[PDB]
């Protein structure tokens, strides 16, 4: 099991981005794909989950709107979209996974974001 | 006061209320005027002479100790929980040979008891009634199966069955069938069963099937139709062509034999003779 | 719930025992995990559910404590212990971290 | 036990939140866990789900005092004493609970009175089949939910806003579902003297692969009328081959014609799997009936009569061809 | 073992004097009468699949060389004229 | 609460190609901690009871992913074992009947190798 993202994205303020998990060694629609943001100076911070075959989101209450969930399995990829982007917006999102319980165990390589 | 006094008040804890005692109890007997709602009419068995029916049982009485004051509502759809604390006409399907009511997510029972007493029950029910067929014409029959709505500890001083003078019997929309075709016409009269008992009530529906001879017109007919005029062909050959010749007859002939054992594949052993092993004797002859 | 490590930068000499506090909000009692993020890489997981390793991490790492006050620790301190080391409740739903120990 | 016990306490199952007020609002979800093949004898198919269901209560609205971690996940035998929507299957056969340790259910209860329960269920589901262009068809077998004791004005059920049916890969044996249409929640059902019931389905469409077919049925029944070609050039003085060579064409094709239907239901119109071997039986018996004319044309060149017939029937069968597979595929 | 049996008995067809067009013809037909029931019985307890089997593909080219057995026969009365 | 769960299958057979399954009848067998049944009146290390007793302690509600029909036999008694350990150790062992699915690949039908499954799972607690 593996979760290979895109890579590093430069955006401008408002503007959207969306940062890609390819999930290569699974169905993408089998766990539940988690996502994070660690920003410098403070520490990381969970935005939420998707469970990319139902369709199912189970937001941050501080990232409700600000971040939105799609998956797609025709490639097995699970897609987050950042909106509004803002200099507070600077920093490294990753796309964890747990598979037997609510900890992180699956972790992606990161995908740097600079607003 | 409260929606649960109410029921209280009306059945279970403070109400005096007693399901073993009918309505009027030493009275007039509780006449029932029932109506059905068949959901899945088919599977019309010819081995086992039965078919299966999913209806909605509703029968509608009257019990005067359900008559309340409190809600101004003309009816009042109760919980399907509640119909195990009230007086309940036991009848039975005279004919039913296998029945099982549905317990899917919850008991699905129906429950509404009018201002004046007027109880509504309607429970559904998968039913595997038994109708004898009569197959003196078999692919061309048309049956009529019957279901008889009966009642068992209860005699016809305590307990009558009747029909709703309105649409007593309703089909579901679409409802096709197989086979055959259910006719919109239903007989509604009334089977009446003296036992050694006693008078008891019942009353039954007929049902009538006309079979679609579709089916064996194209598998049963078809092919010995065609088998016979294969034969015919024998006589266009030289007649020196011995073996060629008694080959076509001896095939043609032993093919009808398997044909008219292939014509009894769910036709139940039935001593007299069909309009189906006719046309195959003859074809065979 | 705020998971909170009341030391953002610890000293420790190579075999030492050096004991990580994140002291959480509320009452979970077990729901803690310990990660350990070297600079420029994912934060592997080292500890979950307070007290149990990950397939192939190091005996050395030791979990304990419940209730609210928990503590990571590293019995001989290796020269890749000199890493970041973050504290996670997976109790709730927004699962805070805790800020971070170096 | 103070933060189930209290709330049970002077609650009532009897009785569906909001009384007199508003209907009852009920999220129907379900995840597909198996999804049997077609029963074409019984015009049926099994199918083993998790239902799922979410209302509102607001009497199991959680104390101020329960911080928990968003839901409140209690003995899955606690449904008893609860309500619940009494939502049945318009369409099953036979369905049936799991108990297979402990009954198969689930129990969350939220902070704000919101209910979830997941049943387990194996249903039997009564689809009819539409058996003209039978090996080249496409079926649609309906999944009704609705409720019997509770109208409109008390209870109303609606799919999930996102993925109401949650198949994930169920690779039917022949058979395939991808994405369909879960429509009608207008599907309110009217009954006389009852009133209006809640209905909400999903209509799975269901392609039909024809790869047993072509092995099974159209390739070996393809020979047998090639095989009745044989006798065209073979000797015309050989009655004792010609002859016996075309009784197998009609023999063995009529006995494929009752091999065939014995595992199909006995609906009363042509299907495409008739028309193939009613033709194929009748090219058979062509040829057959080409030598009585060849064979009364000795009785007097009948060798023109066969040459006319070499390259007729082929040309006569594979024009069948173009136009049997283009009709019905 | 059966259907093996089936294409060893066919090929003796070959060992038969050419003139008995009933006999070789009425082996090339008897052959392929239990191999399309043979073939028929394969797949009495086996689901209906898609794919092509092992079995499957056994059955179908003993019916095809039991099918090209007779064919040649039909091959022979055209040049044996 | 985990539970160590082990499995012994008295027979396999009607290993349906048709239907897709198989029966097996097993002793589904489960331990877990329950730190309210330790005692220190009988000085007995494990204790054995009347299978009666196991409906009032708590139970791991598992059951088979791909079951596909099931039962507990009734024959003469409940079919169930319960051994409370003096520290709260709980012992469960049921007979069970399984009519399990397992999906066969018939490629190579006749001298192929199938790999049937038996999924023990959870229903109503989550994996916390
Ligand atoms: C309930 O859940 C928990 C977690 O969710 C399950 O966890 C089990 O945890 C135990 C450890 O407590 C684990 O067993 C370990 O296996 C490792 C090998 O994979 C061992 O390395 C490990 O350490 C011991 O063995 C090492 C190698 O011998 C020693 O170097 C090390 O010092 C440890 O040795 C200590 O203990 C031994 C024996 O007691 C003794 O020599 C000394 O006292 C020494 O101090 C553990 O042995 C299990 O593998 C985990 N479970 C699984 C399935 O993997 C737990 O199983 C679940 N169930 C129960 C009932 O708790
Ligand atoms: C169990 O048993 C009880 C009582 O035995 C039954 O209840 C009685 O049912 C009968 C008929 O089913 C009732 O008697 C008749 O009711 C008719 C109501 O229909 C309308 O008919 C016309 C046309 O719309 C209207 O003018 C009329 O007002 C009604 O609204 C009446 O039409 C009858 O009265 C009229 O017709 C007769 C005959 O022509 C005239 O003589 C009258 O003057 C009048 O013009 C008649 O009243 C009866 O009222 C019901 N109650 C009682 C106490 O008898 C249950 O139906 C039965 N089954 C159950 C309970 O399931
Ligand atoms: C469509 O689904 C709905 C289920 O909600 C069904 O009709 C809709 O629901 C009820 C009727 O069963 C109607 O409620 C009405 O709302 C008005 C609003 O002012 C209120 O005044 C009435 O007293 C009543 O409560 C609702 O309007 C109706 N929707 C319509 C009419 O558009 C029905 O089963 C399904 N099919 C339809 C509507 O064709
Ligand atoms: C099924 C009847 C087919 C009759 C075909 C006509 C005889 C063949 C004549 C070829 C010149
Ligand atoms: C049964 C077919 C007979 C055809 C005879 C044709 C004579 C010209
Ligand atoms: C309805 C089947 C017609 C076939 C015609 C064959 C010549
Ligand atoms: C199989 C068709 C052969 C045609 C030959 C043309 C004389
Ligand atoms: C299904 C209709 C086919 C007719 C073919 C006529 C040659
Ligand atoms: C298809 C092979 C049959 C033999 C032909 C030889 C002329
Ligand atoms: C009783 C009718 C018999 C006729 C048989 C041909
Ligand atoms: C009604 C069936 C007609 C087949 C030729
Ligand atoms: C494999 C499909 C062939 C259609 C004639
Ligand atoms: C399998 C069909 C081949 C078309 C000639």
């Amino acid at each position: 099991v593996q979760l290979q993202q895109s890579g590093a994205e430069l955006m401008k303020p408002g503007a959207a981005v969306k940062i890609s998990c390819k999930a290569t060694g699974h169905t993408i629609s089998r766990y539940w794909i988690d996502w994070l943001k660690q920003r410098p100076g403070h520490g990381l911070e969970w935005i939420g989950e998707i469970l990319p075959g139902s369709g199912s989101t189970n937001y941050n209450e501080k990232f409700k709107g600000k971040a939105t969930f799609t998956a797609e399995k025709s490639s097995n990829t699970a897609y987050m979209q950042l909106s509004s982007l803002t200099s507070e917006d600077s920093a490294v999102y990753y796309c964890a996974m747990g598979v037997r319980g609510n900890y992180f165990d699956y972790w992606g390589q990161g995908t740097t974001l600079t607003v | 006061m409260s929606p649960s006094d109410f029921l209280d008040k009306l059945m279970g804890r403070t109400s005096g209320y007693d399901a073993r005692i009918r309505p009027n109890f030493k009275g007039p007997p509780v006449n029932v005027s029932c109506n059905i709602f068949i959901n899945s009419f088919g599977s019309i068995a010819e081995t086992t002479m039965d078919y299966r029916v999913n209806i909605f049982l509703r029968q509608q009485w009257n019990d005067p100790r359900l008559a309340y004051n409190e809600y101004p509502d003309d009816s009042l759809d109760l919980d399907p929980s509640m119909l195990d604390s009230i007086w309940k006409p036991d009848l039975f399907f005279a004919n039913e040979k296998g029945a099982h009511f549905h317990e899917i997510t919850t008991d699905n029972k129906l429950l509404r008891i009018s201002r004046n007493g007027n109880v509504l029950y309607s429970i559904r029910i998968t039913l595997t009634l038994a109708c004898p067929m009569d197959l003196k014409n078999f692919p061309m029959d048309v049956q009529t199966c019957i279901m008889q709505l009966e009642s068992f500890g209860y005699t016809m001083n305590d307990l009558i069955f009747e029909w709703q003078e309105q649409g007593a019997v309703q089909v579901a929309d679409g409802l096709t069938l197989p086979q055959f075709i259910l006719k919109e016409e239903k007989d509604l009269r009334y089977c009446t069963k003296h036992y050694n008992t006693g008078k008891f009530t019942c009353i039954e529906a007929r049902f009538h099937l006309e079979r679609q001879m579709g089916y064996y017109l194209i598998q049963m007919y078809i092919p010995s139709l065609l088998i016979v005029i294969l034969s015919w062909i024998s006589f266009w050959i030289n007649m020196d062509a011995a073996p060629a010749r008694v080959g076509l007859g001896i095939t043609t002939v032993l093919t009808m034999t398997t044909q008219s054992s292939g014509s009894r594949a769910s036709l139940p052993k039935v001593s007299y003779v069909k309009a189906i092993d006719i046309w195959m004797a003859v074809c065979l002859l | 719930i705020v998971m909170t490590q009341s030391h953002k930068f610890m000293s420790t000499s190579v075999g030492d025992r050096v004991s990580i506090t994140c002291k959480a909000s509320q009452d979970v009692s077990t729901a803690v995990a310990w990660y350990q993020q070297k600079p420029g890489q994912s934060p592997k997981l080292l500890i979950y559910w307070a007290s149990t390793r990950h397939t192939g991490v190091p005996g050395r790492f030791t979990g304990s404590g419940s209730g609210t006050d928990y503590t990571l620790t590293i019995s001989s301190v290796q020269a890749e212990d000199l890493s970041l080391y973050y504290c996670q409740q997976h109790y709730s739903t927004p699962r805070t971290f805790g800020g971070g120990t170096k | 036990s103070n933060i189930l016990n209290r709330l049970l306490v002077s609650y009532d199952p009897r009785i569906r939140p909001n009384f007199k007020g508003i209907p009852v609002d009920v999220v129907v979800n379900i995840f597909i866990n198996s999804f049997g093949s077609i029963q074409e004898t019984t015009m049926d198919y099994r199918v083993n789900i998790f239902l799922r269901q979410k209302w509102n209560d607001p009497r199991l609205k959680l104390p101020s005092d329960f911080r928990g971690s968003d839901a409140l996940t209690v003995d899955p035998t606690m449904y008893k004493c609860l309500w619940k929507p009494d939502l049945f299957f318009a369409n099953e056969k036979s369905a049936n609970f799991h108990d297979v340790t402990q009954e198969n259910i689930l129990l969350f209860i939220f902070r704000d009175g919101d209910v979830l329960v997941s049943m387990r269920l194996s249903i039997t589901l009564s689809c009819p089949l539409d058996l003209t262009l039978f090996p080249m068809d496409t079926q649609r077998c309906k999944m009704q939910l609705e409720s019997f004791g509770y109208t409109t004005d008390d209870l109303r059920f609606i799919w999930q806003s996102g993925d109401p049916v949650q198949l994930e890969k169920i690779a039917l044996p022949q058979f395939d579902i991808k994405k369909e249409d879960i429509e009608y929640g207008n599907c309110t059902k009217y009954y006389k003297g009852t009133g209006y019931y809640t209905c909400v389905e999903v209509i799975f469409t269901l392609r039909r692969q024809v790869g047993f077919y072509m092995m099974g049925v159209y390739a070996p029944t393809l020979l047998i009328v090639v095989l009745s070609w044989l006798s065209f050039w073979i000797n015309p003085d050989a009655s004792a081959a010609r002859v016996p060579l075309g009784i197998f064409s009609v023999l063995s094709l009529a006995s494929e014609c009752t091999t065939l239907a014995a595992e199909l239901p006995k609906v009363s119109y042509v299907k495409a799997l008739d028309v193939w071997l009613i033709a194929c039986l009748l090219f058979g018996f062509a040829s057959l009936v080409e030598y009585a004319v060849v064979q009364v044309m000795l009785n007097n060149a009948a060798k023109r009569i066969d040459l006319y017939a070499r390259a007729l029937f082929p040309f006569c069968f594979l024009f069948f061809n173009v136009i049997y597979w283009s009709i019905y595929l | 073992i059966p259907s093996l049996l089936i294409v060893i008995l066919s090929w003796i067809s070959f060992w038969i004097n050419m003139d008995a067009a009933p006999a070789r013809v009425g082996l090339g037909i008897t052959t392929v009468l239990t191999m399309t029931t043979q073939s028929s019985g394969s797949r009495a307890s086996l689901p209906k699949v898609s794919y092509v089997k092992a079995i499957d593909i056994w059955m179908a080219v003993c019916l095809l060389f039991v099918f090209s057995a007779l064919l040649e026969y039909a091959a022979v009365n055209f040049v044996s004229r």
